[PDB]
């Protein structure tokens, strides 16, 4: 699953509950949560296209409106080379 | 009669609700109160602070 995506927001509520929608939506691999330091959290996830894209704009609907809720999410179709190094 | 007497002067005992207090709003359901809507502790936002 070249295709990648990822759900950041402040807190982790939102995070952990995107990241169990992006689990939830698809056959997708949850390849690492990061913390990014003053409040905001970073979940990253694998897949096709259309399994992440599934995911991501389930995760990202369902999580707005819990707690503080999302700040951004998008996907990224063709993944550089550099994603080993990204992660 | 037999002649009885009236005293007392205040009738009937000052029997108070014991239903009172109110003021703040009851502890986000789940835990007493009727009526009401909100969600069944959903994952939604709401969830604890349901309201």
């Amino acid at each position: 699953g070249i295709a990648l995506g990822m759900i950041e927001t402040r807190g982790l509520v939102p995070a952990i509950e995107a990241a169990d929608a992006m689990t939830k939506a698809a056959e997708v691999r949850l390849i690492g949560r990061e913390f990014v330091g003053g409040g905001y959290v970073t979940v990253l996830v694998r897949g096709e296209t259309g399994a992440v894209n599934a995911a991501v704009r389930a995760g990202a609907d369902a999580c707005e409106r819990v707690g503080d809720g999302l700040v951004a999410a998008h996907i990224i179709a063709r993944p550089h080379r550099e994603v080993e190094p990204a992660l | 009669r037999n002649p009885s007497r009236a005293g007392f002067m205040g009738a009937m005992p000052p029997v108070d609700n014991k239903r009172n207090d109110e003021t703040e709003k009851p502890d986000f359901l789940i835990t007493g109160s009727s009526g009401n809507t909100r969600d069944g502790q959903l994952v939604t936002f709401s969830g604890g602070a349901r309201g």
